[PDB]
């Protein structure tokens, strides 16, 4: 027996503060909303198809704070359905808090608020770029594995309206048919290479033709004219992606086919980028709410 | 009233309008290298896993 209701209030208590002030939940309660939310994830489908109007966040990386100010801005649920493209943790101060606060949100509106997988949402990213060490600071390794477990059946992408193409990095070479992302099975890990692969970890590139290589190391790059032909097959309007911080918290490439959002400003104290969020509404209109940088 | 299911999509004029230089030309090379930099999580994707592996091992 879980109180969502407490779990929430408790977290939106900092909501004045200044930036990282801490949350301290009971250890059963994080597992409570890692399970009750894993269950969630795996009764929806792993390709989202979801209506207009919603709002939709690229990366936040543990930072708390800015995801408060999204929430103040756009509106805290139900205010407003939102959707999230990935990347709540590891890099930031409390990756712990984000998901937590995200995780609850699913549980409280399961039908008006979704969290699609990152490339962070991962073990092998997941060991090394901060969220082990958090787990193991505030609370144990256990509670590591936990999440670990819960992010394995985060959904993949999410069609908006028949017309928007949302995943967390962007296409793959593999993509021939929305049926593949179906048969994807759940729980699992990503894998080294492959579509579930490419679809958390490939970049758009102005200057490559087809597919080329990623800088990453892992996964691919892609042109506009993939892009392009994408849309035209699929009978789609737009891509929506993150996993790039951008100057603007927001930026177009192919002729405004694909944006990529980015919802943390001043990212990790090393960036001083703005960061932003998209407002769909119900004619598909799309509009751009930014979080400036630190002045 | 859920927005799980299972119109053409435009864009606010008004709101691309609310929110180059060779000056300008370096800013972005400079910031385009530091994402470069900052995105390695390739580097240690085998480390991670060795982590996982004898963590496993501990038991
Ligand atoms: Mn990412």
């Amino acid at each position: 027996k879980l109180n969502i209701d407490s779990i929430i209030q408790r977290l939106l208590e900092v909501r004045g503060s200044k930036p990282g002030k801490n949350v301290q939940l009971q250890e059963n309660e994080i597992r409570g909303l890692c399970l009750k939310s894993r269950e969630i994830f795996l009764s929806q489908p792993i390709l989202l198809e979801l209506e207009a109007p919603l709002k939709i966040c690229g990366d936040i990386h543990g930072q708390y704070y800015d995801l408060l100010r999204l929430f103040e801005y756009g509106g805290f649920p139900p205010e407003s359905n939102y959707l999230f493209l990935g990347d709540y943790v590891d890099r930031g101060k409390q990756s712990l808090e984000t998901i937590c606060l995200l995780l609850a949100y699913k549980i409280k509106y399961p039908e008006n608020f979704f969290l699609l997988r990152g490339n962070h949402e991962c073990a092998s990213i997941n060991r090394i770029y901060g969220f082990y060490d958090e787990c193991k600071r505030r609370y144990n390794i256990k509670l590591w594995k936990t999440f670990t477990d819960c992010f394995n059946c985060l959904p993949i992408a999410a069609i908006v309206d028949e017309k928007i193409f949302c995943c967390h990095g962007g296409l793959s070479p593999d993509l021939q048919s929305m049926e593949q992302i179906r048969r994807i099975m759940r729980p699992t890990d990503v894998p080294d290479q492959g579509l579930l692969c490419d679809l958390l970890w490939s970049d758009p590139d102005k200057d490559v033709l087809g597919w080329g290589e990623n800088d990453r190391g892992v996964s691919f790059t892609f042109g506009a004219e993939v892009v392009a032909k994408f849309l035209h097959k699929h009978d789609l309007d737009l891509i929506c992606r993150a996993h790039q911080v951008v100057e603007d918290g927001y930026e177009f490439f192919a002729k405004r086919q694909l944006v990529t959002l980015f919802s943390a400003p001043n990212y990790c104290g090393e960036f001083d980028n703005a960061g932003a969020m998209m407002s769909v509404d119900e004619t598909l209109m799309c509009s751009f709410q930014i979080l400036k940088p630190a002045e | 009233k859920g927005i799980l299911k299972n119109k053409s999509q435009k864009w606010d004029e008004m709101n691309i309008l609310a929110t180059l230089s060779p000056e300008e030309r370096e800013k972005k090379r400079q910031f385009e290298m530091k994402r470069k930099l900052h995105y390695n999580e390739g580097l240690n994707i085998k480390l991670a896993r060795q982590l996982i592996s004898k963590d496993l091992h501990d038991d």
